[PDB]
């Protein structure tokens, strides 16, 4: 029937292999286009990451929903900042490069 | 009786009882895969905490990235002490990267036996020490 | 009355036991539409039929051409003509129908090139009415047949609306004016006493193999349902007949399947010779269960001991292919490695004759009905049934054939359902018991609750086990049984002097052991007194004083000009045993064996003969 | 003579104000059987008949003895006693389980989860049941090897951390393996809907491949592997 939970499981693997493929790609081809894709994959895999953690340890009819939203806000605020960083600042790729030769 | 009713009757009996829970984390034997699964969750949580705090302070703190980098040089930490901070970042990142590959191989259905769990597990652990040193001095 | 909390349950039919027999009887009733209860002291899957490894006999004909009438002959021949042929007819006739039914439940039988159920050789079977060599009709799930038989039936039982009383030790039958109304059962969980009344009752508690020291049977084979029948004053049949499985580990006494002998494995002595060829050369080490162990026990005494104490024999599987002991026999390959510490591939396995099967039990009409002995005849106890090893339809008689017990359950568990579904209807007037009845079961329980004395409950069991093992073993003489009989009667006097320790209500495993001990003694006294009474050598029962097979005729020459022996002159009759609970006194009667079939024209009566494999 | 010390978990619900406490028993390994259960029986029959546990087959197929000996969940009738006399063997009930009394865990929840997956052959044609044997090839019977052998001892589920925390919504390895057993079974016609009964965040997807279940299995089965096999089918199945 309606493949809901199985598709989300696949979705986590799809972004995980993508993120695995993007760490050497950002190193070999550092550009302001690879900057955003890294921010996209880093936050999505991170959101579905902590998602599993919350649905595991947190038990509650009322406490579960608040954490789902509390995480969603924190993820949106994370992804927004990285896109702001890739626009109005140095940008992840060049930013790490600067940090490493310190 | 239905399966649901049996499960419902269990909890009503046991939550309102004097029965004690048997120990689990106190008594259970430690193993490499079991301890390596904990560190993967640890490195996951710790890695997202850094990623979140990096983008979060991009909107909440004044100045560009260069001004913050010049602020680091103000403390002028030693080459060995700055290497420790450099090693401290990559170590959880690489452990979670390599063990992630091991996890993704399991999703294909390969390497799911007891001898293989210890083998590929040690391979990840060794690849973590070498890649992290190979990147801390990069 | 309100000292112990009483919960009066009401059902159409109760089944006491969750093994292959009780489980099949349980869900078979529900399938027809009966509000069925299932009282069991263990979880259904954790019964005994789990330990079954050999297989399940059925003339399906998958390796060869096969007739079920050949299997009919094979069984009665093995039963030493103490088997009731009307019951043996019904079984072998339904064998191909019952197994196909099990495969249709999903039971993963081993397969062949054609895709049909795998069949292989087993001890006691033969094609063409005992002429056409070795027969392969033993259906098997690769050395774990019974486990898979119990799991697939249990899974199927959830497909129905049966009530399951998991971990409920049943005490006594709810009897009123010769009529069974159900059972009075102690809930192990909390110590609450329940009365599960019904219009009918099925008793399938299996064997009492724990009366002996060395047995293959589980710690729960304590003949509980047999005792429930005995305490009501109802007879017990053929209790002295005990099957000794030839192949079983010398240490703990665990079973090594007859499938090991069926695949090609040979029994070897300390000398090295194929010794079963020296005894019975026609079938060799794949002969009758009683005869093979008869040879083994004799071989130990002559001086052919294979151990440091010289008290065991070897079973050889070295000569068979190493990867054949992985496809066909993987279960015995592991259990011999764990217990004996012996590789099956390059080393033979230590084997010793141990108590295995109980063909005796509760007298049964082929329909599954429990019979009592009224006026030297057969009268039915209304609303009381028995199926499986607990029962005694004497489909096995004097010796059970190779892998016929797993057939016993599925067929006679089926019969108990069908015989209720044809006699009465669901929702019919469930007869009401007295508001007091069952009081003496509770009072017996309550006296044991604070049981104070000298002899420990555990110690008395150990004093009973060695008394049976030394006296009523494989071979038994008159004089050794006479001292053995008064020795068991001595131990029955030590039931008020017994000491119990745990005095709680929840999970009192100390209390149920004493209840099991009561049931074990009630099974022991009739196994021993019945054995000393029988003055002949028949099947598993072998008297050294009387090695004669005493029948109504001497079957050496034709029954032409021979005088028919009176009923109390011969021994080709069922041993019916009673026992007074208050003094431990054993009284015993005898009833005729059934020689006729269900249809003479379709299935021929097999006349008695000098049987030797 | 040889002395062996056993640290056994004890509890009595009938004694008022009693809380879980350990108890020591000393056993001569010379006058006792080679297995843990042989000791547990001995300390009950001779030493103290207050001890409670589940025993039956004493050979390792009934699954009554499921307990935590020395950190791992195996059958007490199969695990042999540590001949190292300078150690005290720790005996506990199955981890994170309600203890009815003394080493006896309430598995009624565990059994109910087994009922929910419906472990029986389901055909689209119930009309021909009990007259013809369904043809299954030997190579299709191979796929069932390692799955039918399950004892339902529960040693694997009760070792799973995820089953500890979420022992209500998550089915666990013992049960999930059986759901797989009926998925690849050649005869079974209801397989898509068997996979559909797992389309929720807990049923199947609370496994994180910790693999602690496989390591502790008494019969050497691989429930973790089988769980991972189900996961793939959920991503592939169509219509
Ligand atoms: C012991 C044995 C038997 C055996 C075998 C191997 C071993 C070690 N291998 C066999 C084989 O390969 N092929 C075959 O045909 N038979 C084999 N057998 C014999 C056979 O499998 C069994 O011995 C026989 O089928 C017994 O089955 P049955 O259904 O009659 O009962 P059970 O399996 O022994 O289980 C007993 C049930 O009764 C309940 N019970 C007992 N007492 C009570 C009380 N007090 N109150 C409530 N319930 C009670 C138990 O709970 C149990 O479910
Ligand atoms: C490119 C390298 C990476 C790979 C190959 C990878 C792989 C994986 C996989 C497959 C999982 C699934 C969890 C499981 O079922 O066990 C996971 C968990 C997780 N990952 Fe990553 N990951 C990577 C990088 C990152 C990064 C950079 C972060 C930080 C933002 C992160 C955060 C998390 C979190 C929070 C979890 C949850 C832990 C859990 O579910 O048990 N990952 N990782
Ligand atoms: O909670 C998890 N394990 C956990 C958490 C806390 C303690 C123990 C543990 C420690 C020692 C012995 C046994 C278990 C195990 C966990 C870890 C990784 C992925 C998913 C999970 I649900
Ligand atoms: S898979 Fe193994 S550990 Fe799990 S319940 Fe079955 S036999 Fe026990
Ligand atoms: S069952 Fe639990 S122990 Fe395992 S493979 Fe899934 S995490
Ligand atoms: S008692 Fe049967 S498994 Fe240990």
């Amino acid at each position: 029937s309606s493949k809901a939970a199985s598709l989300h499981w696949t979705g986590e693997r799809v972004v995980s292999v993508l993120l695995l493929g993007l760490l050497p790609a950002a190193y070999l081809n550092p550009c302001s286009a690879m900057d955003y894709s890294l921010a996209a994959a880093l936050t999505l895999h991170g959101h579905w990451g902590i998602g599993q953690v919350v649905t595991d340890y947190v038990r509650g009819d009322a406490l579960q929903k608040a954490a789902k939203a509390g995480l969603l806000a924190l993820s949106a605020f994370t992804f927004a900042g990285l896109c702001y960083f890739n626009y109005h600042d140095v940008g992840i790729c060049k930013a790490v490069a600067m940090l490493w030769k310190l | 009786t239905t399966a649901k009713e049996e499960m419902e009757r269990f909890w009503n009996k046991n939550l309102g009882s004097n029965r004690p829970l048997s120990p689990h984390i106190t008594i259970y034997r430690w193993s490499l895969p079991m301890a390596m699964s904990i560190c993967h969750r640890g490195t996951g949580i710790a890695l997202s905490a850094g990623v979140s705090l990096f983008g979060l302070s991009a909107l909440l703190l004044p100045g560009n990235f260069e001004s913050h980098l010049e602020l680091v040089k103000s403390l002028c930490l030693g080459p060995t002490l700055i290497y420790t901070a450099k090693f401290g970042i990559v170590f959880p990142l690489m452990y979670h990267t390599w063990n992630g590959i091991r996890h993704l191989i399991w999703d294909l259905g390969k390497g799911l036996t007891i001898p293989q769990l210890t083998q590929s597990g040690v391979v990840v652990l060794i690849l973590t020490v070498l890649s992290s040193v190979g990147l801390a001095a990069m | 009355s309100t000292q112990y909390p009483v919960v009066d349950h009401e059902f159409d039919a109760v089944v006491v036991g969750a093994g292959g027999a009780g489980l099949r009887a349980a869900f078979g009733l529900s399938e027809a539409g009966f509000n069925t209860a299932c009282v069991t002291k263990l979880f259904p899957t954790r019964s005994h039929t789990v330990a079954a490894q050999g297989g399940i006999n059925a003339a399906l004909g998958n390796m060869e051409e096969d007739n079920w009438r050949w299997h009919f002959y094979d069984t009665v021949k093995g039963s030493d003509w103490l088997g009731d042929q009307d019951a043996i007819h019904y079984m072998t006739e339904q064998a191909p129908a019952s197994v196909v039914e099990l495969e249709n439940y999903g039971m993963p039988f081993s397969r062949t090139e054609d895709g049909k159920i795998y069949q292989r050789a087993f001890g006691g079977q033969s094609l063409k009415f005992g002429k056409g060599g070795q027969a392969h009709r033993c259906c098997c799930v690769a050395d774990r047949t019974g486990h898979s038989l119990l799991h697939t039936l249990y899974g199927r039982s959830l497909r129905y609306d049966t009530s399951y009383f998991v971990e409920y030790f049943a005490l006594d039958l709810l009897m009123e004016n010769g009529e069974c109304r159900g059972v009075i059962a102690l809930c192990i969980e909390d110590g609450s006493i329940h009365r599960i009344r019904a219009r009918n009752t099925v008793v399938a508690t299996g064997g009492y193999g724990r009366t002996y020291f060395s047995c293959t049977s589980a710690h729960t084979s304590t003949g509980d349902g047999t005792a429930m029948v005995t305490r009501a004053g109802l007879p017990c049949q053929d209790l002295e007949f005990v099957q000794f499985h030839p192949t079983g580990i010398y240490g703990a006494g665990c079973l090594i399947t007859e499938g090991c002998r069926g695949e090609g494995g040979i029994l070897i002595n300390s000398q090295g010779e194929r010794f079963m060829e020296r005894y019975a050369p026609v079938a060799k080490d794949l002969a009758s269960r009683d005869v093979v162990s008869r040879s083994m026990t004799l071989e130990i005494r002559e001086g052919r001991g294979c151990g440091p104490e010289k008290d065991h024999v070897y079973l050889q599987l070295h000569h068979l292919p190493p990867e054949q002991l992985a496809v066909r026999l993987p279960g015995i390959s592991e259990t011999a490695m764990i217990f004996a510490g012996v590789d099956v591939t390059k080393e033979p396995i230590p084997v010793l004759p141990t108590v295995h099967y109980n063909m005796g039990g509760i007298p049964t009409n082929y329909k599954g009905q429990v019979l009592r002995h009224v006026n030297g005849q057969d009268q039915v106890v209304p609303g009381l049934y028995a199926c499986g090893e607990a029962a005694c339809a004497s489909v096995h008689g004097a010796n059970r054939l190779g892998a016929n017990s797993l057939l016993d359950l599925v067929v006679f568990g089926r019969a108990c359902a069908l015989s209720i579904a044809e006699s009465c209807r669901p929702g019919d007037k469930v007869p009401s018991i007295k508001p007091n009845a069952g009081e003496e079961s509770v009072m017996n329980l309550d006296k044991l609750r604070f049981a104070n004395g000298t002899i420990r409950t555990s110690e008395l069991r150990l004093s009973m086990q060695k008394s049976m093992q030394s006296h009523a073993a494989v071979f038994r003489v008159g004089s050794v049984l006479q001292e053995g009989c008064e020795k068991i009667l001595r131990l029955y006097g030590d039931l008020q002097h017994l000491k119990t320790f745990d005095r709680g209500m929840v999970w009192n495993t100390d209390l149920v052991e004493t209840l099991e001990l009561q049931n074990l003694m009630l099974c022991a006294l009739q196994t021993i007194y019945g054995a000393e009474a029988r003055k002949e050598s028949r099947g598993a029962h072998a008297r050294e004083d009387f090695k004669e097979r005493v029948d109504e005729y001497d079957y050496s020459k034709p029954i032409q000009g021979q005088q028919k022996k009176p009923f109390q002159e011969h021994w080709r009759k069922h041993t019916l045993s009673y026992v007074d609970v208050k003094t431990g006194k054993v009284s015993l009667e005898y009833r005729p064996v059934i020689d006729k079939t269900l249809n003479e024209a379709d299935c021929a009566t097999v006349p008695p003969a000098i049987r030797s494999y | 003579p040889r002395i062996k010390k056993f640290a056994i978990y004890r509890w009595d619900p009938d004694k008022t104000g009693d809380k879980p406490h350990m108890q020591t028993y000393e056993i001569d390994l010379n006058n006792c059987g080679p297995m843990v259960l042989d000791a547990l029986i001995k300390i009950k029959n001779e030493i103290d008949s207050t001890l409670t546990f589940r025993r039956s087959c004493r050979e390792g197929i009934c699954g009554s003895c499921a307990m935590n000996i020395n950190g791992g969940n195996t059958l007490a009738c199969t695990r042999r006693i540590d001949t190292n006399l300078d150690k005290v063997s720790k005996i506990y009930p199955l981890p994170h389980m309600y203890v009815i009394k003394d080493l006896v865990p309430d598995l009624s929840n565990f059994y109910a989860q087994y009922k929910s997956i419906e472990p029986y052959l389901k055909k689209k044609d119930e009309s021909q049941e009990g007259k013809q044997q369904y043809l299954q090839s030997i190579e299709e019977r191979e796929k069932l090897d390692g799955l039918y052998e399950c004892i339902l001892c529960a040693c694997c589920s009760t070792s799973c951390p995820s089953y500890w925390w979420n022992g209500d919504k998550y089915l666990g390895p013992a049960v999930l393996m059986q759901a797989y057993r009926w998925m690849i079974d050649s005869r079974d016609d209801f397989t898509e809907e068997r996979l559909a009964k797992l389309q929720d965040p807990f049923s199947l997807y609370r496994c994180h491949t910790i693999m602690n279940c496989t390591g502790t299995c008494p019969k050497g089965l691989n429930p973790g592997k089988a769980i991972a096999e189900i996961k793939k089918m959920m991503a592939t199945y169509k219509e």
